[PDB]
RNA sequence: UCUCUUACUUUUAACCAGUGAAAUUGACCUGCCCGUGAAGAGGCGGGCAUAACACAGCAAGACGAGAAGACCCUAUGGAGCU
RNA sequence: ACUGAACUCCUCACACCCAAUUGGACCAAUCUAUCACCCUAUAGAAGAACUAAUGUUAGUAUAAGUAACAUGAAAACAUUCU
RNA sequence: CCGAGCCUGGUGAUAGCUGGUUGUCCAAGAUAGAAUCUUAGUUCAACUUUAAAUUUGCCCACAGAACCCUCUAAAUCCCCUU
RNA sequence: GCUAAACCUAGCCCCAAACCCACUCCACCUUACUACCAGACAACCUUAGCCAAACCAUUUACCCAAAUAAAGUAUAGGCGAUAGAAAUUGAAACCUGGCGCAAUAGAUAUAGUACCGCAAGGGAAAGAUGAAAAAUUAUAACCAAGCAUAAUAUAGCAAGGACUAACCCCUAUACCUUCUGCAUAAUGAAUUAACUAGAAAUAACUUUGCAAGGAGAGCCAAAGCUAAGACCCCCGAAACCAGACGA
């Protein structure tokens, strides 16, 4: 994945995960359900509902998703009006 | 290395591709989640926990005005000019036991952190900074260097 | 292997058992070297339990040559002739005292 | 040539070895 | 080159002192040398089981021998020695057997007793001696 | 380690001269494969991993581990009785034999690192005294380290330069973040 | 056979000399010289690896960008070759995708 | 096809 | 390249004493880089071994090959320095105790084969060594008759002992 | 040409002298029969045979030697042609 | 009734018999810093280890003293003869 | 040595294909499949390896796991003790 | 004991500093190394392609303005492999060195010579005594494959168990690779000496240091931050393109 650049010599990040993904501080990734605006006319009420959900991922897939990216995109933001905010951090884990 | 093959011969798939089956990353359609992330202001949050506590441990003084380059020079927040920080917002986070009787200029500031300061009988202004005055105010010494 | 080395039979040097028994060995010759890493083990030894090793068994003589050297070394002399040359480098006080009563 | 010195050392002292068992002294 | 091997022919030495007294070019170059060497060493360490097996089957066939010579057969000879109580083994056996041949003979006499009292039991079921020389020692 | 960079270059296979075409083409003759002379199996070839071009091994450690380095430096030349503090160096005749029974005398050992400060104010009996010897050693008070007190068996310093080392070795305890270097004012610091 | 047969001439070496006794002075000088000079600036070497660690790619990228507008014609198609190999080796072949 | 190699001759001075 | 055979007439021996056996004579000689194979010249070295000197020359006189002459040249000459220099005072008293043949140093040529191909010819050359000591030559070691065989065999008989016990 | 081959001369060939190659070669102290085994054994099992060494022939075997099969298949390997 | 294993017991000590892969403990040669001074020690570094790629170079073997290679005769070494 | 000459350079072209991949010792260590211009390859699952946190893991008894035409077996799943 | 072994030093490599050279007389664009006669003709032009996308048809960093940072960000892209800025910040003048090699190494080099090819072009190997060779002396011997000193003795992967003795007695189907499986009659190896093949990131583990802050500006942070250690091979195609050389 241009694992070392040929001007700065730093590794790149690809692109499609950032136009696919968004990474939680927390360490999870956030994706849309595939399919969520095809053949509407179809799918059964409930398979509607079940594809519009913000849903999350398996464990492989993020590890995957942190190689493909760099650690710009792994940091903490702390935008103005985020309405993912109060899902950065993680409460109550317990290993 | 393993006995002979992409894996012996060292040629191998780049990262992500899963043997000529669409990928992972290609099957989930797109959606703007990142989408003008490199435009949208941020501010670092400031607990009044942390506002007492620097009061107290003899860091940045109620006896002067309060803006950003005094909490630079005490060093209870870092501000960083690039990667997009407009100032410091204020936030109510320590509003209980807070008794400081300080006034204050930050960017942001919530409704509850502006009341739990004025009940101690402070003042609250909400002020703007543009990017070239995040860096000359946070790190004033650098700019006075420059000879600008 | 056995074919490739030579081999004697079983038997007692000047038949010790049924007489009285005498100790075996004359000789030992410590080099010991004043200063070097590799005698630290060898240098302890003398300090402490060469005195009570001659001192156990009055039939042998030690030599300690002190004499600088990369590798010390232990020469053992036997009532019938042979020589039996070992090795101390860089060994602690307890092997170089098992190697001793050993030979 | 091999540039060190531990083995010359210790081929010389195999040559003496050798050189001392083919003709041994009184 | 930095840091070439310079005391290569000391390994050398190790796997030829080993092979001298081989025949033909294994004695000499060290690309059959050292086959010749491990498979001699392989050697070495398998022979300590067929060492024991072999020379426990001398045992055997020098203590057949002797016992055919005084008129009995070895099975006869170890059983007839083992229900006496004596837990001699078949080296100590040969040994006496070579060396020591009168008491070889008492010995052969003592397990014809011990087989011919056998006998008599497995005639009579008992009743009444069950023999002189049975009447095993009983330990607590 | 820091300062070192390694000068050691081998050419590899692309480097080397010649070694373009094919000799003795691929199926016909009865020899091994060969795609090019000069190749790494070949006499004369280019190395297949050897050094490549002048090495850097410039590395920077946090400015506290070295600090504690000169404390911990300075408390083990202490605590073993090598450590000897002079009020002000001066010689009376300024001649090497002289230094050199001193040190005779007073058991301090072969090699010994005479300390002063500001390289400056150093006086001239001792600079002629030292400037021919081969075990005695001047330097300035900016000049300490730890392998130089490491090799060397004994330590001199000079109360001015004790006083020095004090306050540049106790600054680091009890400071801020840098938050830009410190070679800038920083109102405090001078 | 490859061993050599005389023991080499013996190899004196001053460990008191001028270099070796004055190794390291003026190291560790910005930590108690108030910080007029960084201890990188007492290396002395090629001017493109002056204070910078690197990979190996990157040590010939960083000689392509500082130095190599007043190289050798030849080893100026040497490091191109250089670079454009070391690219297609770390890239694409090796172990760890 | 007609398969031919031509032969290869080793330089003089060997 | 290595010359140590020439370096043997220089031994020098400590004076004997009276009541000593005689310590005959030994000559050492060589001729190097004689244009002759090893092994044909190994045959005549091989012929000539345990024979007196006269009858050797008689042999070689007769003896139809390039190297029987060379051979019988240096047998000449050593003969000759036996006599003058090395104090032998009897010109016949003489046996060669050894003789053999080493191989010299070689050049290479071309043998332009029957295509585009070639070999290697080696131009050979060799080396030969004789050693000749005074006195009669001694006599043939005899083939060891029956009783020998005998004795030996009953010798065999002899020593062999319980094996495996004690 | 053959039924059906024979004699003679030369070259070739055998012995003596000289110069003096090449393909090949894991090590070999290198036998037969039956059976077994990666399915066709000089190296394994059971029997048989067996003092050592050249010189000159033969080609039954060493799945004999020179060519990383040219017949068949595969390769997200090439190229000619329409 | 007996023979019959690396199974078990017996005296001693016990980490010391699996493909790919993984984890751990040591270690020769070399340079450097400090020791050492008949060849060693503590640390750093690497062009850091070959019974094998019809691997490259150089030497020498086997094939092998084998294939092959030549000079017309006499003589006074003036000439003659085929 | 022409189905498209030869020499140089891109060129250390590329190859899922063949061959090779050098010191000692110890320990763990055998695979239900799915997808793929893919079955000579790769990714994800299962196993194997290391280091941590936690407590239950295996073996299992009473009870329990539709049917319908005509048999319907060796068993299996869950599972307190041990 | 013959062939033989061993040598240090010619030199070379990477940097710093510094801008570098070219007619003694004669000949040299015609068939160059030729002293001497009339058509004068003349240069200014996107590189392409291998390769990656596991194919391939748009696409694939090489472009010659010092660093770090912004930042692998905004952006471009069968929106996919990948390509990739800008605003802004600043970049301490002088010291002649090597944890670089030592004749299969280091430039190919004693040399672009011999040699090969018409031509473009390809392109090697090597020497070792010594203070005195105006000292030829006697020493310096000791070590690889190959031979000689010194051929063979019934039977058998060349060995082990041993034994009084080598053979004789019992056991034992050479090595690597690819394979479900090789002694296999599958591949590779005549031997000796030298050379010849694991280069690196994000994220984790351990050990220091500091602590709500860490770090020698930039970056990270709801116990984190900095530093170090540890980890990713060699040889081999038919082919493609561009420029020269040949009837
Ligand atoms: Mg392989
Ligand atoms: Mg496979
Ligand atoms: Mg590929
Ligand atoms: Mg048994
Ligand atoms: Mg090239
Ligand atoms: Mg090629
Ligand atoms: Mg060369
Ligand atoms: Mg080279
Ligand atoms: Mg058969
Ligand atoms: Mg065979
Ligand atoms: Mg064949
Ligand atoms: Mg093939
Ligand atoms: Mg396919
Ligand atoms: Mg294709
Ligand atoms: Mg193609
Ligand atoms: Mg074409
Ligand atoms: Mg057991
Ligand atoms: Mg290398
Ligand atoms: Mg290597
Ligand atoms: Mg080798
Ligand atoms: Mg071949
Ligand atoms: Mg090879
Ligand atoms: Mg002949
Ligand atoms: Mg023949
Ligand atoms: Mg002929
Ligand atoms: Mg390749
Ligand atoms: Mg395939
Ligand atoms: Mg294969
Ligand atoms: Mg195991
Ligand atoms: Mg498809
Ligand atoms: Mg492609
Ligand atoms: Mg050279
Ligand atoms: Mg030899
Ligand atoms: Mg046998
Ligand atoms: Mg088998
Ligand atoms: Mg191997
Ligand atoms: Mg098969
Ligand atoms: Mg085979
Ligand atoms: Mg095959
Ligand atoms: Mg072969
Ligand atoms: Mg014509």
């Amino acid at each position: 994945l241009t694992y070392f650049s040929a001007r700065k010599g730093k590794r790149k990040t690809v692109k499609a995960v950032i136009d696919r993904f968004l990474r939680l501080h927390c360490g999870l990734w956030v994706r849309r359900k595939a399919g969520y605006k095809k053949k509407l006319w179809k799918k059964t009420p409930a398979r509607k509902k079940r594809l519009r959900e913000f849903v999350f991922c398996n464990k492989t897939q993020s590890k995957l998703l942190d190689k493909m990216t760099t650690s710009f995109w792994k940091r903490r933001n702390w935008y103005v009006d985020d309405p993912y905010q109060k899902y950065h951090d993680r409460t109550n884990l317990k290993v | 290395r393993g006995h002979k093959g992409e894996r012996q011969r060292g040629t191998r798939p780049r990262l992500g591709f899963e043997g000529g089956q669409t990928p992972f990353y290609i099957r989930i359609p797109k959606y703007g989640f990142n989408e003008g992330h490199s435009f949208r202001r941020q501010y670092k949050p400031l607990s009044l926990n942390r506002l007492q506590y620097l009061i107290d441990l003899g860091r940045v003084d109620p006896s002067q005005p309060i803006d950003l380059t005094q909490l630079v020079n005490g060093r209870g927040v870092t501000i960083q000019p690039l990667k997009r920080d407009y100032g410091v917002q204020l936030v109510e986070e320590g509003a209980d036991t807070f008794t400081a009787k300080v006034n204050i200029e930050v960017q942001l500031a919530s409704e509850l952190a502006i009341a739990a300061i004025e009940k101690n009988g402070g003042v609250v202004t909400t002020a703007f900074y543009d990017p070239r005055s995040l860096d000359i105010v946070c790190k004033p010494v650098p700019f006075f260097l420059r000879g600008q | 292997t056995a074919r490739g080395t030579p081999s004697r039979f079983l038997a007692s040097v000047l038949h010790n058992g049924l007489g009285r028994y005498v100790q075996q060995l004359q000789r030992l010759s410590f080099s010991v070297s004043r200063d070097g890493a590799s005698s630290r083990g060898a240098r302890e030894f003398v300090e402490r339990e060469v005195i009570d090793f001659a001192r156990r068994n009055p039939g042998v003589v030690i030599y300690v040559n002190s004499r600088p050297c990369c590798v010390p070394r232990v020469v053992a002399e036997y009532l019938n002739g042979a020589v039996r040359e070992e090795s101390i480098h860089c060994k602690s006080v307890e092997e170089i005292s098992t190697l001793v009563q050993k030979l | 040539v091999k540039k060190g010195f531990r083995a010359a050392f210790r081929f010389q002292k195999e040559l003496e070895r050798q050189r001392l068992l083919r003709c041994p002294p009184p | 080159l930095r840091n070439r091997v310079t005391d290569r022919y000391f390994r050398i030495q190790e796997v030829l002192k080993h092979a001298r007294h081989f025949r033909g070019r294994k004695n000499r170059c060290y690309r059959l040398a050292v086959r010749t060497v491990i498979r001699a060493f392989v050697k070495c360490t398998k022979a300590r089981y067929l060492k024991k097996k072999n020379m426990r089957t001398l045992w055997i066939n020098r203590i057949t021998a002797a016992s055919q010579e005084h008129g009995l057969k070895y099975p006869a000879l170890i059983g007839n020695l083992v229900k006496c109580q004596v837990e001699l083994n078949r080296k100590v056996l040969a040994d006496l057997a070579i060396y020591e041949p009168k008491t070889f003979k008492s010995l052969a006499a003592l397990a014809s007793r011990r087989r011919h009292e056998g006998f008599a039991a497995a005639l009579g079921d008992g009743k009444e001696p069950e023999g002189i020389f049975s009447r095993v020692v009983q330990y607590h | 380690n820091f300062k070192r960079i390694s000068y050691a270059k081998t050419k590899t296979r692309a480097e080397v001269r010649g070694g373009g075409r094919k000799p003795w083409p691929q199926k016909g003759t009865g020899r091994a494969r060969h795609g090019s002379i000069r190749s790494p199996l070949w006499r004369g070839g280019g190395v297949a991993h050897g050094p490549r071009g002048p090495t850097s091994y410039y590395y920077m450690l946090p400015m506290k581990v070295r600090a504690l380095g000169l404390k911990v430096a300075l408390t083990v030349k202490l605590a073993q009785d090598d450590l000897h503090i002079m009020d002000s160096l001066e010689l009376p005749t300024g001649d090497p034999q002289y230094l050199t029974e001193l040190a005779h005398y007073r058991r301090w050992g072969d090699s010994v690192l005479l300390v002063d400060l500001t390289h400056e104010e150093m006086p001239q009996s001792i600079v002629e005294a030292t400037s021919r010897l081969k075990t005695f050693n001047l330097i300035p008070a900016v000049g300490l380290n730890v392998h130089s007190m490491l090799k060397h068996q004994t330590l001199v310093l000079t109360l001015p330069t004790v006083a020095f080392l004090e306050d540049k070795l106790l600054w680091q305890d009890s400071r801020y973040r840098p938050l830009y270097p410190f070679s800038l004012p920083y109102s405090d610091f001078p | 056979i490859g061993i050599r047969l005389t023991l080499p001439p013996p190899k004196v070496v001053d460990r008191w000399n001028e270099k070796r006794a004055m190794f390291g002075v003026y190291d560790n000088i910005g930590i108690l010289g108030n910080f007029e000079k960084h201890p990188k600036e007492l290396i002395r070497g090629p001017i493109w690896l002056r204070g910078w660690k690197g990979n190996e790619l990157q040590r010939c990228i960083r000689k392509r960008k500082m130095v190599g507008s007043r190289m050798f014609a030849d080893d100026l198609h040497n490091l191109n070759k250089r670079i454009r190999y070391l690219y297609k080796h770390f890239n694409r072949h090796g172990k760890f995708r | 096809k007609k398969r031919f190699t031509p032969p290869i001759y080793q330089p003089k001075f060997k | 390249i290595s010359r140590k055979w020439e370096k043997k007439n220089k031994i020098v021996y400590p004076p004997q004493l009276p009541g000593e056996p005689r310590r005959p004579a030994e000559i050492y000689h060589c001729r190097r880089q004689i244009k002759y194979s090893k092994d044909k010249m190994w045959y005549l070295a091989k012929l000539i071994r345990g024979m007196s000197i006269d009858q050797a020359l008689a042999q070689l006189e007769f003896n139809d090959k390039k190297g029987a002459k060379i051979i019988k040249e240096v047998l000449l000459e050593a003969q000759d320095m036996a006599v003058r220099d090395h104090n032998v005072e009897f010109r016949s008293n003489l046996y060669i105790a050894e003789s053999t043949s080493g191989r010299g140093q070689c050049l290479k040529r071309i043998r332009y084969h029957g295509r585009g191909r070639f070999g290697i010819m080696e131009k050979v050359y060799c080396h030969y060594f004789v050693k000749l000591v005074e006195g009669p030559p001694p006599p043939p070691e005899p083939p060891k008759t029956a009783v020998a065989h005998a004795k030996e065999y009953i010798q065999q008989l002899r020593s062999r002992t319980i094996v495996h016990t004690l």
